[PDB]
C-alpha cells in the first residue's frame, strides 16, 4: 500500500554533510510514523530517526532520535507531500551503512523504534564516509 | 597468537600488473596495523566505513589485500565510484567499500633506465567491470565496426598497454605500489582482531 523510494546518499569526506529524502506513495503514508533505519556490514538494522504522522487540527510533531546522532542528525516532514528528509551533519566514517526509510502506520503521536514496528520499506540508500 | 603476514603482501619483491591483480585473503590471526598508519613510507592512506587509528580495536572475519602496480595519476582511481581505465577496465570498488586504500612512490623499484615494460594496464573493454571482478583475457580489441579476425590493425587493438616506466618519468607518470584492504564484517566469528 506505501511505497517508499529512498534517495541522496553517496560518498563524503569524515566531517561533511548529507541529506537523505524518502518519498511515500499511497494515502496510507498520511496515518503512518515514517523513520529512517540504516544498516553497516553484518549488522542487524538499528534505528536512526522518526517521525510522528500527521494529526488534523494540530500543528504539534513527535520525533525521536538513536542518541549517538542526536544533533548531528534532523528527521523532518514535508507539509502535504509525505516526503521526510533526514539531514546529516558532522559525519564519521561510523555513519557508513545502507540507510532505510520506514513507515508505519499508528495512532496518535507514537513514535515506534524497532525495525520489527515498521511494515514498509524502501529498498535503501548507501552513504560511504571516507577518513584520510 | 600468529600475525597476519601483511609483510608478505607490502613487502613482496614483485608487484601484479593492475590488469591482473592480486588478492590474499587473510584469516585467524593477529593484526596491528600500527606498523601500516605510522610509517611514513606511504602517499597514500584513505580508508572508507572505518577509521585508520582505530584498526587494533576492530574484529573482522576476514581481510582481503589486493596489491598491484599503477602510476601516480592513477591511484586516485582505486576509490569507490570512480571512473577511468583502471576502475572500469583493469580494478573496481564496490559503493559499499569498506577498507582501506594505500599506495606508495616505487620508482626506485618498479622504473628502469630504457624503460620497465612488464607492468600492464588493459586500455579497450566491452563493458566495466563488476566489483572486484578480474579480466586476464587478451584478445584484440575491435573499436570500430569492421572485425579483427584476432589481429592488430585499423581499429583493432591489442587489449594490453605497458606503462614504460622511465626514472626520469613526472611523479605522476611514476610507478605506485597499491595495497587494497577489505574489512569483512559477517554475521559469523571474527577471525582477525587487533592485540
Ligand atoms: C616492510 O619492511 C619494512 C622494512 O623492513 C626492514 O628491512 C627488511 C630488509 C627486513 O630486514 C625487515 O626485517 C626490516 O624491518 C618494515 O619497516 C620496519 O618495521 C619495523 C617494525 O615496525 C621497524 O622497527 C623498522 O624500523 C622499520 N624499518 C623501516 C625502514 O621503516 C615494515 O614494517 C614492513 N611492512 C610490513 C607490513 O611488515
Amino acid at each position: 500500500q506505501v511505497q517508499l523510494v529512498e534517495s541522496g546518499g553517496g560518498l563524503v569526506q569524515a566531517g561533511g554533510s548529507l541529506r537523505l529524502s524518502c518519498s511515500a506513495s499511497g494515502g496510507t503514508a498520511s496515518r503512518s510514523a515514517m523513520g529512517w533505519f540504516r544498516q553497516a556490514p553484518g549488522k542487524e538494522r538499528e534505528f536512526v530517526a522518526g517521525i510522528s504522522r500527521r494529526n488534523s487540527g494540530s500543528t504539534y510533531v513527535a520525533d525521536s532520535y538513536e542518541d549517538s546522532v542526536k544533533g548531528r542528525f534532523t528527521i523532518s516532514r514535508d507539509n502535504a507531500k509525505n516526503t521526510i528528509y533526514l539531514q546529516m551533519n558532522s559525519l564519521k566514517p561510523e555513519d557508513t551503512a545502507v540507510y532505510y526509510c520506514a513507515a508505519e502506520p499508528t495512532l496518535g503521536w507514537y513514535v515506534p523504534r524497532r525495525s520489527v514496528e515498521y511494515e514498509y520499506w524502501g529498498q535503501g540508500t548507501q552513504v560511504t564516509v571516507s577518513s584520510a | 597468537t600468529n600475525l597476519c603476514p601483511f609483510g608478505e603482501v607490502f613487502n613482496a619483491t614483485r608487484f601484479a600488473s593492475v590488469y591482473a591483480w592480486n588478492r590474499k585473503r587473510i584469516s585467524n590471526c593477529v593484526a596491528d596495523y600500527s606498523v601500516l598508519y605510522n610509517s611514513a613510507s606511504f602517499s597514500t592512506f584513505k580508508c572508507y566505513g572505518v577509521s585508520p587509528t582505530k584498526l587494533n580495536d576492530l574484529c573482522f572475519t576476514n581481510v582481503y589485500a589486493d596489491s598491484f602496480v599503477i602510476r601516480g595519476d592513477e591511484v586516485r582511481q582505486i576509490a569507490p565510484g570512480q571512473t577511468g581505465k583502471i576502475a572500469d577496465y583493469n580494478y573496481k570498488l564496490p559503493d559499499d567499500f569498506t577498507g582501506c586504500v594505500i599506495a606508495w612512490n616505487s620508482n626506485n623499484l618498479d622504473s628502469k633506465v630504457g624503460g620497465n615494460y612488464n607492468y600492464l594496464y588493459r586500455l579497450f573493454r566491452k563493458s566495466n567491470l563488476k566489483p572486484f571482478e578480474r579480466d586476464i583475457s587478451t584478445e584484440i580489441y575491435q573499436a570500430g565496426s569492421t572485425p579483427c579476425n584476432g589481429v592488430e590493425g585499423f581499429n583493432c587493438y591489442f587489449p594490453l598497454q605497458s606503462y614504460g616506466f622511465q626514472p626520469t618519468n613526472g611523479v605522476g607518470y611514476q610507478p605506485y605500489r597499491v595495497v587494497v584492504l577489505s574489512f569483512e564484517l559477517l554475521h559469523a566469528p571474527a577471525t582477525v582482531c587487533g592485540p
